[PDB]
């Protein structure tokens, strides 16, 4: 979430702020910092783990199309889970 | 088409021609917007068997040009082709 | 080695086809700044005129020489027919620009200028 | 097959043929005679041939190349000789197309052919402005694309593609000054060309 | 009809380039060293010219890269060393020459993975 | 790229049904009122052969009797299995321009109700993903299709090196292209023949015994745009 | 017995066959002096002698201009009167010889 | 097959019916008239304009209008930093600069789109393979400076945000066709 700096300016998803003693602060004043107040980080950590019976899962993100490219992960390793590099989604073998 | 018949008499007559039938303005006889969807065709190159690339490539198929009368390495007379033919007049409407 | 020629022989001929391009342009110039309301005096235009000529004198070649009078000639002619504009003429004196300094010092200061 | 294009000889056959007619006619002003894969014949000559060729083209009762479709000029910085010039000629009289190479460089001009072929007065001047290439007994040879003041040949491989000056108005002087160029993002290069060989028809010798 | 004039050649002022690009400049003519990502040779085959790179910082703006220099995406391509370097005299750049690092000649031998007295022997097939 | 949406047909079907009645609606003002007559007629003459020779084509060409027009000649497309008839003039001017601009509109229509009668199925763009990418479904479930979208969005298709001069019969002439190429994703040189070029070319002689006001017809005549023309 | 050439600045000749003759002729006349081993001499003479042959057999035009191959009359004696200036330009040129100047041995290699 | 156009079948007749006609025709100022009354008839119809603020003009779920960055329903982004589309842009308008996440995944740091470079081809939503950069169908994002065009990642994903609940619709209505 979009939280303040000591100059008074939000911080940005990829964490950009002019320093307080830079100039280019100007094209600021008497307008606004166009900035995205929905953090992909954070929307998809809330995210729950799925489960599956099968130590090796396809995820395309939805439609066949409309998503992305079918991609094939393993569930062997319990320690943790499955991520897809896509989607961001992951998986569990149960 | 929300015009009196006198209105459409006095057009007609001044244009000589009949604009009721041939209008440039669209009522409802034009495509519904939200058509329903397609499942378009698979082209001829989609078999699982007999499609190996060697025979249908194409771009390697391509040749250097055939080099003739180069100067290191009673015949007829010629035309770079046989001389084109004339046309012919329409039979639809061969004047104006 | 061995070439073939273009509009010259040798550069004798050369330098007098330069002399005559020369002799046009010397006479042309006032016409100009009457023409189009130049700020510039004749001393400044034809000083100009002097240093474009000489900016190609160590040329050798007598093509080359013939080339660059083709082009001489094709600006005269641009110039004397109103084609060009104040615009295009100024634009050989750079009003709007400092030059590279040609000081080792006054251009390491600045920046990597070698 | 569906996907490739057909290929017809008779067009092969007729243009080779024409190629040796053109090709004894003049034993010289004539070499590399060549007809390509997809049926189009160039003949390349000599500096010193373009008006005879380009007259006995035009004239010749089995040849009637009479329109002149394109003039143009390559340049090939690797050869001595680096301005390929090309004339593309159209036939009605056959439905037939040719084309005619020449070559060139700086300080070796090639000769006009306005008195053949009239479309030539703007299409040499074009060359001219672009390839740097003079044209000999040509009425006027001026800048024609380019502005009035332009030092350069910009069509050439070595002049670069954003140019050496750039334009804009000043208060001051009140005109529309040229100034060096100086950009607020560089024209990115991308290298593309792959390490594996895509023709091997082409392969040249080592 | 024919003239001789065996002065070396020059074109510096027909190119229309400047004092400052045609003098201030540092030309290399080379072969592009092969990609070690890549195992292909179509790319060493032939000889290219490139310049001395310059000067290339940030907009404040947006952050892009700006330049002063026209020749930086300038490269040239040759089929012989002797063209290449034609072509930067008849210019009028001072060149760096490279020269065509050829890979050796190897002895290989599938059977040497199995020596009954060698060293080549290998640990794992 | 894409295949045609399913409500395009009829759409230019019920166009086709009435450009017709609006070309004729066009033609009781222009083509037999005197002022226009004599704007145009007489104005800009020229013969073939000077035509010819100074690089012509299109109507330039056939409003002074030549029977040139590279559908019926040379063809490239389909064209060979569909009808239209190419109006020839007589005097080489104005009047007779337009009047065969006219009826290449008309062809026009008699060549678009074929085409729509005649459409045939099938695919659309050649199924050889070297040149032409793949579907997106495929490109997300194949592995061969994904690496032919990625080098040809990336690294286009290679072209085996040669040279061509590819002629179109486009409204304003012959557009043609002589395109070079190494064995390279790019080409090395392309030249785009425009006939504006040329006509404009002959605007000095095209003017020829005329007023001020027979200029701005002259040119109209030609159908001068200078984006072919400057490129 | 024809009010129009189908084209512009094509007047109609009231007098065909005859310039026919007349500039056929003159062209034979000057490839005579073309040596015998010259190839235009060798080809265009027998394409002279063919078109003579077509304009002496056939009187009426309907039937000599599609024998001819052609098009109108009037476009073929334009074509000899080209051809006639053809050869007396040939003459004073020099094609029959045999080349110039050889070129570099890279200057039509493509690729390069 | 060819035509002929201002060309007569035959002469014709020199009769006084036929002068006299042509005299009318001159004299009266017959063919003038038709013109008239063509403009006449064009008055007594209707007019084919649209009051523009209420009334829009018809479009199609193909638009090529201002661009989004799109995101997934989990509200992850789509982009992986592929470049693709910065490959394949005619204008050299897309400046990419990506990074690995503190989460470790392939996104972006920077995504710039210059709309005064931009053509508006579509190439780049051609490209993308996970439908992560579209031009939307918005076409009314006129400016007052220069510098309010040259867009960002902020900028275009909340144009994303924004507009997805059209952005969707069109794809799930096109998708079929590519
Ligand atoms: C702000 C005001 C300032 C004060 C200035 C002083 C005021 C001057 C009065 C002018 C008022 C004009 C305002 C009109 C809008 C009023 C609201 C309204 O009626 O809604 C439109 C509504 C029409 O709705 P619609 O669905 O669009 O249908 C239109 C018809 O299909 C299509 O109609 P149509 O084209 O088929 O014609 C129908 C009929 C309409 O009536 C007239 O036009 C009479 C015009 C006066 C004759 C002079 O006209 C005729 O064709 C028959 C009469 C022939 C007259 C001969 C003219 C020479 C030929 O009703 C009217 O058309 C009545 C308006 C008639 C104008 C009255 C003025 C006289
Ligand atoms: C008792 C018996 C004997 C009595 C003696 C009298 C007998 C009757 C005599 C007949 C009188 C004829 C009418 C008089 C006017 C005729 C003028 C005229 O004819 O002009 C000729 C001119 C075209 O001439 P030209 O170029 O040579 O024609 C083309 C050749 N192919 O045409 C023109 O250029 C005219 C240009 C017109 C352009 C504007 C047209 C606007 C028309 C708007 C409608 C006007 C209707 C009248 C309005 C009345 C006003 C209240
Ligand atoms: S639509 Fe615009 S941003 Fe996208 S590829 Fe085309 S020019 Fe580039
Ligand atoms: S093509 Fe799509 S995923 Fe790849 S960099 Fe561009 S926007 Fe991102
Ligand atoms: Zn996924």
């Amino acid at each position: 979430g979009v939280q303040v700096s000591p100059s008074g300016e939000k911080i940005t998803h990829t964490g950009q702020v002019y320093d307080e003693k830079d100039y280019r602060r100007v094209r600021f004043v008497d307008r606004q910092k166009e900035v995205n107040e929905n953090f992909a980080i954070d929307l998809i950590a809330q995210q729950p783990v799925n489960e599956v019976e099968h130590r090796i899962i396809a995820c395309d993100g939805g439609g066949g199309a409309l998503g992305h490219p079918k991609v094939y992960i393993n569930l062997d390793k319990e320690t943790k889970t499955g991520t897809c590099g896509y989607c961001g989604l992951q998986f569990k073998q149960h | 088409a929300s015009a009196t018949r006198v209105i459409q008499k006095l057009r007609n007559w001044a244009s000589g021609q009949d604009l009721q039938a041939k209008l440039q303005l669209r009522y409802q006889e034009i495509a519904k917007r939200t058509q329903p969807p397609p499942k378009l065709p698979v082209g001829p190159s989609h078999k699982l068997s007999n499609n190996y690339y060697c025979t249908r490539d194409g771009r390697r198929e391509v040749v250097p040009p055939s080099i003739i009368m180069s100067s290191q390495k009673e015949k007829k007379a010629v035309t770079p082709a046989p001389p084109m033919k004339r046309w012919e007049l329409s039979k639809d409407q061969p004047y104006l | 080695t061995s070439v073939k020629p273009i509009f010259s022989r040798d550069l004798n001929e050369a330098k007098r086809r330069v002399r005559e391009l020369y002799r046009a342009w010397y006479r042309e110039v006032p016409n100009t700044v009457h023409l189009m309301q130049l700020d510039i005096t004749v001393k400044q235009g034809r000083d100009k005129v002097r240093e474009m000529f000489m900016k190609n004198a160590h040329v050798t070649d007598p093509r080359v020489v013939d080339l660059l009078v083709i082009k001489g000639k094709m600006e005269l002619q641009e110039t004397i027919k109103v084609w060009k504009q104040r615009t295009h003429v100024m634009r050989f004196f750079h009003e709007t620009e400092t030059p590279r300094p040609k000081d080792f010092l006054s251009k390491f200061y600045m920046g990597h200028d070698p | 097959r569906p996907t490739v294009r057909p290929r017809s000889d008779v067009t092969h056959k007729q243009l080779s043929a024409f190629g040796e007619y053109v090709a004894e006619i003049l034993p010289k002003y004539v070499q590399q005679v060549q007809v390509s894969c997809l049926d189009e014949l160039e003949i390349c000559i000599h500096p010193d041939g373009v008006i005879p060729t380009l007259t006995f083209l035009r004239d010749h009762t089995n040849a009637q190349f009479k329109s002149l479709a394109d003039l143009t000029a390559v340049d090939v910085p690797t050869r001595q000789n680096r301005f390929e010039i090309v004339y593309n000629l159209l036939s009605l009289r056959f439905n037939s197309r040719i084309r005619v190479k020449t070559y060139a460089d700086e300080l070796t001009p090639i000769d006009s052919i306005v008195s053949v072929h009239i479309a030539a007065n703007w299409y040499e001047r074009e060359v001219w402005d672009m390839f740097g290439v003079f044209f000999f007994n040509h009425p006027d040879l001026r800048r024609i694309l380019t502005d009035y003041g332009f030092e350069g040949h910009p069509f050439r491989k070595d002049f670069p593609l954003t140019g050496y000056v750039e334009l804009r108005y000043d208060d001051e002087v009140k005109r529309v000054v040229a100034e060096p160029v100086e950009l607020a993002q560089e024209f990115r290069k991308f290298d593309l060309n792959s390490p594996w060989e895509a023709f091997p028809a082409y392969r040249q010798p080592p | 009809q024919l003239i001789t004039v065996d002065e070396k050649l020059d074109i510096t002022t027909l190119t229309g380039v400047p004092e400052e690009h045609i003098k201030t400049r540092k030309v290399r003519i080379f072969v592009p060293a092969r990609n070690n990502m890549q195992s292909g040779v179509n790319n060493t085959k032939k000889w290219k010219m490139e310049f001395d790179t310059r000067e290339r910082w940030e907009n404040p703006l947006m952050g892009w890269a700006s330049t002063a220099d026209p020749l930086s995406n300038m490269v040239l391509t040759f089929s012989a060393k002797e063209d290449a370097i034609a072509f930067a005299e008849k210019n009028g750049w001072s060149y760096d020459v490279e020269e065509k690092k050829v890979p050796k000649p190897k002895s290989k031998s599938y059977g040497a993975n199995f020596s009954w007295n060698k060293r080549t022997r290998v640990s794992t097939k | 790229h894409q295949d045609l949406p399913l409500g395009l047909l009829d759409d230019i079907y019920e166009f086709s049904k009435n450009f017709s009645l609006r070309i004729d609606e066009v033609e009781e003002m222009l083509t037999n009122n005197r002022i226009w007559r004599n704007r145009t007629v007489d104005i800009g003459v020229v013969t073939a052969e000077d035509a010819l020779n100074y690089g012509f084509s299109g109507v330039m060409l056939r409003g002074s009797g030549i029977q040139w027009d590279l559908r019926k000649t040379q063809p490239y497309d389909v064209y060979d299995q569909v009808e239209f008839d190419v109006p020839i003039g007589s005097r080489g001017d104005c009047y007779d321009r337009y009047l065969c601009r006219v009826e290449e509109m008309r062809q026009s229509l008699r060549i678009i109700e074929q085409c729509l009668n005649k459409m045939p199925p099938g695919e659309i763009k050649v199924d050889d993903a070297k040149v032409s990418p793949p579907k997106r479904a495929e490109m997300k479930t194949s592995m061969e299709s994904l690496i032919h979208h990625f080098k040809l969005y990336t690294e286009g298709y290679q072209v085996p090196p040669g040279a061509t001069y590819t002629a179109i019969e486009a409204p304003k002439g012959e557009f043609g292209v002589y395109l070079v190429s190494d064995g390279s994703s790019r080409p090395y040189r392309c030249k785009i023949k425009a006939p504006g070029f040329a006509h404009l070319a002959g605007l000095d002689k095209m003017s020829k015994g005329h007023m001020l006001a027979d200029v701005v017809a002259i040119i109209g005549t030609q159908d001068i745009v200078f984006g072919e023309i400057d490129r | 017995l024809k009010k129009t050439t189908g084209l512009v600045g094509l007047a109609v000749c009231d007098t065909p066959h005859e310039r026919l003759t007349i500039l056929y002729t003159k062209t034979l006349d000057i490839l005579k002096h073309f040596p015998k081993h010259a190839a235009y001499r060798k080809y265009t003479e027998q394409i002279t002698n063919e078109k003579l042959d077509m304009v002496k057999a056939e009187p009426d035009v309907k039937k000599l201009e599609a024998l001819l191959q052609g098009g109108e009359v009037e476009e073929v004696i334009l074509q000899a009167e080209k051809e006639l200036s053809l050869a007396r330009k040939m003459l004073k040129w020099k094609p029959w010889e045999p080349l110039v100047e050889e070129p570099p041995a890279n200057q039509w290699k493509w690729p390069i | 097959t060819y035509k002929y156009v201002n060309k007569k079948e035959q002469e014709s007749e020199v009769d006084m019916k036929s002068a006299t006609d042509n005299a009318a025709r001159i004299l009266m100022w017959t063919e003038l008239i038709r013109g008239l009354g063509m403009t006449l008839s064009y008055l007594f119809r209707e007019p084919a304009t649209i009051n523009y603020p209420f009334e829009k003009g018809p479009l199609s779920p193909r638009f090529r209008g201002e661009h989004a960055l799109r995101r997934y329903p989990s509200g992850e982004e789509r982009c992986i930093a592929c470049k693709l589309c910065e490959a394949i842009c005619p204008a050299q308008a897309i400046t990419i600069e990506a990074e690995p996440r503190a989460d470790g995944s392939r996104r972006t740091t920077r995504y710039d789109i210059d709309m005064t470079k931009c053509i508006y081809c579509g190439f780049c939503q051609e490209a993308c393979p996970v439908d992560a950069i579209v031009e939307g169908p918005n076409f009314e994002f006129s400016t007052e400076t220069h510098e309010e065009l040259l867009y960002n990642k902020e900028k275009l994903l909340n144009n994303g945000d924004k507009w997805e609940a059209e952005i969707a619709a069109n794809i799930q209505a096109d998708y079929l066709y590519r």
